[PDB]
């Protein structure tokens, strides 16, 4: 059974 | 000027989100150039080194924004991610926890922290941290399919219609946007998702794989375009993370020893290290070659071996399972790469060009499922190595506790020599089964089971009881080796009536629907006491099957569950049941080599997706055409006759019991002859200067 994929935070410069 | 920097970030992520890894690649450096200490290029960049596989080289990246921001939550979350790549599953949770003790109101960690309850066997743990991404972040498509695949996999179906349609929804939405689907290609057979988008779902996880080789730079691989330098034979490679103590190996562990070497050189590329079990053993030590590529980290160093071996046929045995490089296909080092056996679907990708499988699990009209060329196997692509796993089980005798051919077995390579000194025996005509009378000796074996002890010795011979095979020899439990005493096996152990029929499925219960219980439910209505018997698979799902089936209008004591067995006992113990209800969504694929293995006939409804269909392209091989329904009333009418017209059991059963043996089914050595066949329509094609096409013969 694969793992469970994830989730990338791209952060927003200001 | 602060902008500048903050303006090549903010710009690279667009083009991420676009898909141009290596132009965001290019601007998040150019930011770090410009503004060295820029804590959000740092982690931005670490995010697609990592989509890149350049996994070392993100941690190193994440690091450093942390040291420039320690308060930096999304470096935090993100370098777990990493972690969890990297299967530090310690550190994963460590850098979630950070984050989410930094920013609570932090949806993305908390999805991710879930996605490793969800890993662990969690499944409470993870449905409470996905409900909690979704609160707040409403519009969340991994956490929301994650959440759904949770869901499945514990059987709770409320409000499922409408948990399918938002499925349905986001994927659409996903690859209108051009955007990798958050359903995962091998959970998309359980969706009412359409054909297309399931090959689309898998294009796009394949598309994975060419990122993390473009940055490889390598060029196309020249191929052989004869066999002089093979001596005229065909070099096939068989690529697998699974040799070892896995399903995979359980079906086709034979085959690369059974090749016949005047024609054919077998390359074996493990993907695994050694487990230490005779599964591994066995492939080492009979093909041709053996290569152990978790040695070879690197996907290009690795496909160089591949290429230098001279491979004419590279297998993929993984397609999107755990454990896949589909790198090393995505790189071509062969010249004809094709699907078979270990993945139940198409990959659509570009880089492979069959999939191995049969008419009745892929008939012409339903090609446009599949990105590859059709290459039909004669009869069924699906094989087991059960005659050489589980001889024991070929014959068997039972006990008139009173006569049942599943109520009290005993199986024993020794079986019938024990029974010569037996001169009490009776020989049933059903392929003779012999009966044991209620004596001395049937008394003693029924006092074994009911006290719970280990096993007794009789005249010299043991026996054994069936539920202790792991503490008399664990090497026989696992299948690594044939077991040696005579064991018994009976109703009795798994809580089963002693008079009356047992409708089984052994499968994982994410493969249940409401659709398929309701189905059940209507068949051990029209069977009086009759029982149907499941596992707990996992336990957590027990209590919502129940549920269901009760609002269905079937008591709690139709519905018996045992534990998950040792893969021996698993086998074994389907010569308990009557027969096999088959799960029309994603059908049983091991698990219905298993149970016919038993002599225990299996009803099937084949639908439309290869996962669907492959119960029946089994009993089509073994012979039971009467076994296959075209429609939800045909199979519970199959099921029904056979748990009322017992004369018609009778000879089902005798039926399967035979033909496990005389068909093509269990015959690894004529699989392999006619595996060879198709190779060589392949190798024959491609060496006239053709690209792939059907090759249905
Ligand atoms: C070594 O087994 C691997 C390895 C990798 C992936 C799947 C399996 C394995 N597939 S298998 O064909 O062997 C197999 C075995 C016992 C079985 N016992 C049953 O009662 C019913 C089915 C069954 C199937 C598996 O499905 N398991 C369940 C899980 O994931 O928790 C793990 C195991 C549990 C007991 C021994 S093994």
């Amino acid at each position: 059974t694969h793992e469970t994929g994830t989730t990338n935070t791209a952060t927003t410069a200001t | 000027c602060p902008t500048h920097a903050d303006s090549l970030n903010n710009l690279a992520n667009i083009k991420r989100e676009q898909g141009n890894i290596e132009e965001a690649v290019r601007l998040y450096r150019k930011a770090l150039e410009v503004f060295p200490e820029f804590a959000a290029a740092h982690s931005n960049l670490a995010s697609v080194l990592q989509q890149q596989g350049k996994l070392q080289e993100a941690l190193m990246h994440y690091k450093e924004a942390i040291r420039i921001s320690p308060t930096f939550a999304d470096a935090y979350s993100n370098m777990g991610n990493t972690l969890k790549e990297m299967q530090d599953v310690q550190g994963a949770l460590q850098c979630y926890t950070r984050a989410i003790q930094i920013n609570p109101a932090f949806a993305d960690a908390h999805s991710n922290l879930a996605s490793i309850h969800k890993d662990s066997g969690n499944i409470p743990e993870a449905i409470a941290s996905y409900r909690t991404a979704l609160k707040l972040k409403p519009d969340f498509p991994d956490a929301y399919c994650n959440l759904a695949h949770c869901l499945q996999i514990v059987c709770d179906w409320t409000d499922y219609d409408e948990r399918m349609k938002k499925l349905v929804s986001i994927v659409a939405d996903q690859l209108e946007k051009n955007r990798l689907p958050s359903v995962h290609p091998h959970h998309s057979m359980l969706y009412p998702l359409s054909h297309g988008f399931r090959k689309a779902i898998a294009e796009r996880h394949g598309n994975l794989c060419l990122d993390k080789i473009n940055v490889l730079h390598k060029p196309p691989y020249e191929h052989p375009k004869d066999l002089k330098l093979s001596d005229g034979r065909l070099r096939v490679g068989y690529v697998s993370s699974d040799f070892g103590n896995h399903p995979t190996s359980h079906l086709m562990q034979s085959i690369p020893g059974m090749h016949n070497p005047d024609k054919f050189e077998v390359f074996c590329y493990a993907l695994s290290p050694d487990d230490g079990t005779n599964f591994r053993v066995k492939v080492m030590a009979e093909a041709n070659h053996f290569i152990d590529l978790s040695q070879i980290p690197c996907n290009g160093k690795a496909a160089d071996r591949i290429h230098q071996d001279g491979i004419h046929i590279l297998v993929n045995m993984n397609g999107y399972t755990k454990g896949a490089r589909n790198e090393l296909f995505a790189l071509r080092p062969a010249p004809i790469q094709a699907m078979w056996l270990g993945y139940p679907g198409t990959s659509g990708a570009l880089f492979m060009d069959y999939i191995i499988t049969d008419q009745e699990t892929s008939p012409a009209e339903v090609a446009e499922q599949y990105s590859e060329k059709l290459a039909y196997m004669p009869h069924t692509f699906f094989i087991g190595d059960h005659a050489n796993m589980f001889p024991h089980l070929k014959k068997k005798a039972v006990i008139d506790f009173k006569i049942y051919d599943n109520r009290i077995v005993l199986n024993g390579i020794d079986l019938k020599a024990f029974l010569d000194s037996l001169p009490d025996v009776k020989i049933v005509k059903m392929l003779n089964m012999p009966v044991i009378p209620m004596n001395t000796i049937a008394e003693a074996v029924i006092e074994m089971i009911n006290r719970g002890q280990i096993q007794i010795t009789i005249n010299g011979f043991s026996i054994s009881n069936g539920l202790a095979t792991t503490q008399i020899n664990n090497k026989a439990a696992t299948g690594e080796e044939v077991p040696r005493t005579i064991i018994v096996t009976t109703r009795s152990q798994y809580g089963l009536p002693e008079d009356a029929i047992v409708y089984c499925n052994f499968n994982q219960l994410y493969k249940i629907d409401p659709s398929t219980l309701q189905m059940w439910a209507n068949i051990l209505k029209r069977v009086p006491n009759s029982v149907l018997w499941l596992l707990r698979f996992p336990a957590v799902g027990e209590p919502n099957i129940q549920q269901y089936a009760q609002n269905m209008g079937l008591p709690q004591n139709r519905i018996i569950f045992s534990p998950v067995a040792p893969k021996e006992e698993h086998v074994r113990r389907g010569q308990l049941a009557d027969v096999c209800l088959d799960t029309p969504l994603c059908n049983g694929h091991t698990t219905g080599m298993d149970v016919l293995w038993a002599g225990t006939p299996m009803v099937t409804m084949p639908g439309e997706t290869l996962a669907s269909r492959v119960a029946a392209s089994q009993l089509t091989c073994l012979g039971c055409l009467e076994l296959i329904a075209k429609n939800r009333q045909e199979y519970e009418d199959i099921a029904v006759k056979l748990g009322t017209d017992l004369e018609y059991l009778k000879k089902v059963r005798g039926k399967v019991w035979k033909q496990r043996i005389s068909s093509p089914l269990f015959n690894t050595k004529q699989y392999t002859m006619e595996l060879e066949r198709l190779y060589l329509q392949m190798w024959e094609h491609y060496a006239a200067g053709n690209k792939p096409d059907h090759m249905i013969k």
